[PDB]
RNA sequence: GUCCCUCUCCAAACGAGAGAACAUGCAUGGGCUGGCAUGAGCGGCGAGGGGCAGUCCCGAGGCGCUGAACCUUGAGGCCUCAUGCUCAGGGAC
RNA sequence: GUGGUAAUGCGCACUUGCCAGGUAACAAAUCAAUCCUCCCACGGUGAGCUUUCUUUUCACCAUAAUCCACUUGGGCCUUUUUACGCGUUGUUCGGAGCGGGGGCUCAAGAUUGAAAAAUGCAGCUCGUACUGUGUGAGUUCUGCGCAUUAAAGCAAAAACCUGGGGUGU
RNA sequence: CCCAACUGCAGACCGUACUCAUCACCGCAUCAGGUCCCCAAGCAUAGAAUGCUCUGGUACAUAGAGAAAGGUACACUCAGGGAAGUCGGCAAAAUAGAUGCGUAAGUUCGCAAGAAGCAUUGGCUCUGAGGGCAAUUGCCAACUCAGAACUGCUUACGGCGGGGAAUCCAACUGUAUAAUUA
RNA sequence: AGCAAAGAUCUAACGGAGAUAUACAACAUGCAACGUUGGAUACUGGAGCGGGGAAGGAUUUCGUGCCAACGGCACUCGUACACGAGUUGUUCGGAAACUGAGCACAACGUUAUAUCGUUUUGUUAGGAAAGUGAAGGUACUGAAAAGGGGCAACAGAGAACCUGGGAUUAUAUUCCAAAAAGAAAUUGCAUGUGGG
RNA sequence: CGGGGAAACCCAGGUGGAGGCCUGUAGCGAUGCUGACGUGCAAAUCGCUCGUAUGAUUUGGGUAUCGGAGCGAAAGACUCA
């Protein structure tokens, strides 16, 4: 999930915490580094 | 932690590569140094309110120096 | 017994006491023969005269 | 419990999502018969044992 | 009015290994704080009797490890093995024992 | 407690005895007394009731002086050689209070190590 | 005219009964009559005790005001001895 | 490698080639008893009570891991020699070395600092600045085992540890 | 190539909700049954008995009016007699804490034994005894026991043995027919 | 019949369709019941209708809406129903990697037939089960090691992390980002300086 | 520790804390009411009373032995009402 995160969005991923949702879907809450703006990268996608 | 006795430690360690930060924190009895670097957070004791400003100047302009104050709820 | 104890202990050191009354008296505090301090304090003033 | 295997998990993840209702579109498609449901359930009867 | 309290560790049974510490933290609440086992220490050998030796530290695993090897043992021969006078009993019997037969074989080879 | 206690020795309670030096506390009654709410009678009624009812060692009304009640100024200072609690005299001061029945208005809370403030409620 | 609603208790499991129907009827109060055993508060007898130099306090009990206080018709004691409430009684055959 | 008469101290190496031993490893009762809880003491902040009484009643008063530099209990060394003496609540111990002086070490703490007040809590001021911060009863962590009644004698192995020997030579 | 103190970068996998029970499990059920572990306050008291209480948690168990007979009860009482009741003292009553004195036959000498039986107990104001520490003297904590004077009992929470004389059987503790026999 | 163990509720204001509901005054002609908040009273009484875990359950958790059925009375409430959301780890538990009572894969032997037996008293198999490499010569030469592979512990062994928070509707020793609110511990590799 | 005795040994006061020991919680059981209930709270429950409660004790998880067989401190007990 790391460097998928650098191969999509070009974006250094710190940290990240997987989950595994009831659902049997599997959650990751990554953490992208200061010097990137998460907000940023999300009106890149969405969002709203 | 760490404790730094002579001065002539306290030198050498905000000189190292890793040291980011210098936290300089005002006692009513002595004010404290404490050098942020990687492993340990190395702090010095001055004691006598004199010798502290000038030492809070020999520290070199390239380590950032942060004034320890109370932080409200900035969040 | 505690108490009887360090009263000799005291005297010994204070060198109020032998080491041979010492021994007479560690012994017979242990047999039930001084009913309290006092009661053994008056045995060793009453040696001594 | 909190102990679970994952091979364990999931089967209750697959048993959480069939429990949904009849979308109500379906019941309007032409020669249909399902109305609500037959296979949904409820914790507190027929316990799963997985 | 006690405070009651609560494993975190999730074991929740106690045992010998399970031992809790009760802990008043600087935010003023009770904590059960894990304690840690602890070895009985470096020992002579049973057989010699089971004593513990002298100038040697009770460190556990990891502690045991991570420490320098002078807190382990004593500098004199078989440090952190023997006690005292094992060394020396070992270092009279090397001695006596083999010059009785230095004396009991020129006496046959004399002979 | 090594000599036990009697009663009927309940009269006359040893209080212990401060051997440094003079104590003072302070009452400061300025606000309400500016409004009049308080007059120069309950002033010289509220000096006076500490003079009656503060207890020096097992009684109270005679205060010889090891302690000395001072109304100079507006406010009331209490200078004693004996071991007080502060929190002794915030008692009286509400106790008095409460037979003017000024307590559902005039509140007092500390404001100096020494002193306590008469003021109001918001 | 009877029944329901309402109020009473010689009646009563619920029905039924005896009654009342702006009536000292109901309410509260007073006084009787009776039960208990002398209330709270305060004040100058007490084994002893503590201060200050005889006094001023601590102390279970005790004595005075004190046959005082409280209770007394309510599943329902007495006396009109007083005041209070009622202001076209409602509904059904 | 190297100091001390010694108990043992101090921080070039490699040793799962081999061997030996330790830790892991287990245990009553009595007594003392850690963290912590309760209670009392001291008195600071707010609150409750007030016809009378109550220097009053109630709440709070906190410091995590980590890392630095006196006391109690045991094992031990050297010294002086002991046959009556030392010692526990307690069923003990000594020429196979008691007791005394002086030391070495271990276990559990105490203390002073780093962390750490910049935090927490309460009060208050006109969404901010200030103010405050025990010889008591329990308690199995521990002392504590070649350690319990016993015709009951109280698991094992990984992993780690030190040594012997050797390598360095 | 090894060692030492730092520094640089990285530190993967699965569980993580909620429940653990007078409603979340098993007992066809939200069933007075059953179900392992940890933390455990104040007072009376020998106390984890039992009674009430601050923190926490509850007012959910179908309710209202309400004096019939007959019932059930983790509810009481009774004149005189006191087992005459009854298969049988079944059930109820009774005994009762602590302290002192006292205690039989029988006996495997251990017991029997709390045998049996007698007496004391409150409240208040005092007195004595039981210690620590420091340098005979000075200062202090925490409790227990005994004794006295005065004064009171309506014998008054909870909790808590009735006892004695003998016969039959099994030596004793233990186990044992889950749901009629312990 | 009955819905009778576990003591118990009361009042006010607000909510709600659930009212203060009327063809010559008010009682005599809209009864009973519901939720939340404040107040009162009471129970549990630390061996708890307190706070956390295992087995078992598996979305009951959380927020909004909602009253058909369901919670043997009642709901405006719910563990109902409907619609969204919620479970974050270098260190916590397991596994990677311990052994125990034990299990049975290989091997061997039986059996018409393996779907049978042996298989820890130090350990399989009439049984050639070692793929590792001391010293030495430069990836050959061969000392040394007897007894195959694996499973069985979420309470034994083993295990490197702690509090603070304004970080939530719901998770946290899991989240927080330059003053990390911060302080540490440990595993692997790597460069640099110091030494060998 | 003391007392007695020529001896052998015998008496008395403390300490100590033994036991398939006694009273009594939890726990584990299940005596009597032949109590409640007996179309129940329950296809064996409830109330008070009672047995034992440092032991041949109670208990969790794992593991072993079963159908003419298993296991049994023995009752034809128990082997998922």
């Amino acid at each position: 999930i790391k460097k998928a995160i650098r191969k999509l969005y070009q974006v250094k991923a710190v940290k990240v915490n997987t989950l595994i949702r009831p659902d049997g879907l599997k959650k990751a809450y990554i953490r992208l580094s200061a010097a990137h703006d998460a907000l940023d990268t999300a009106n890149k996608i969405g969002l709203v | 932690p760490r404790e730094i006795k002579t001065l002539k430690e306290f030198l050498a360690i905000c000189s190292r590569k890793d040291a980011r930060c210098v936290k300089v924190k005002h006692n009513p009895s002595a004010t404290k140094f404490k050098v942020r670097c990687s492993r340990y957070l190395y702090t010095l004791v001055v004691n006598d309110k004199k010798k502290a400003d000038k030492i809070e100047r020999s520290i070199h302009p390239s380590v950032k120096k942060i004034a320890v104050t109370a932080r409200s709820h900035a969040k | 017994l505690r108490i009887l104890r360090r009263l000799l202990r005291k005297y010994r050191a204070d060198k109020k006491i032998d080491r041979h009354v010492y021994r007479d008296l560690y012994v017979r505090a242990k047999g039930n023969v001084f009913r309290n301090k006092r009661n053994l304090v008056e045995h060793i003033h009453k040696i001594k005269n | 419990g909190r102990f679970k295997p994952l091979a364990v998990k999931k089967k209750y993840a697959k048993k959480m999502n069939q429990n949904k209702p009849v979308p109500y579109w379906i019941r309007l498609r032409t020669g249909n018969r399902i109305k609500w449901n037959e296979k949904r359930r409820h914790w507190r009867r027929t316990k799963l044992n997985y | 009015s006690c405070p009651r309290v609560q494993y975190r560790r999730r074991m929740h049974y106690a045992t010998r290994g399970n031992r809790m510490k009760m802990v008043r933290t600087p935010g003023n609440k009770l904590v059960m704080q894990k304690r840690a086992k602890r070895s009985q220490g470096i020992h002579t050998p049973w057989v010699l009797g089971h004593k513990r030796l002298g100038g040697t530290k009770a460190l556990r695993h990891i502690d045991a490890r991570l420490a320098s090897r002078h807190e382990k043992s004593v500098s004199r021969a078989y440090g952190g093995v023997l006690s005292h006078d094992q060394v020396r009993d070992r270092v009279v019997r090397a001695f006596l024992v083999e010059e009785q037969r230095i004396v009991k074989q020129a006496l046959k080879e004399h002979s | 407690v090594a000599v036990r206690a009697k009663v009927g020795s309940r009269s006359y309670v040893r209080q212990k005895q401060l051997a440094k030096g003079k104590k003072v506390f302070k009452i400061d009654c300025s606000i309400p007394a500016a409004d009049g709410i308080f007059s120069e009678d309950v002033l010289g009624n509220f000096e006076q009731f500490f003079q009656d009812n503060t207890k020096l060692n097992g009684r109270k009304g005679k205060l010889s002086d090891k302690v000395r009640l001072s109304m100079n100024d507006n406010v009331l200072t209490i200078s004693t050689t004996m071991a007080y609690r502060k929190k002794y005299f915030k008692y009286l001061t509400k106790k008095f209070l409460k037979k003017k029945d000024l307590r559902d208005w005039i509140r007092i809370l500390a404001t100096g190590k020494g002193t306590y403030q008469l003021k109001y409620f918001n």
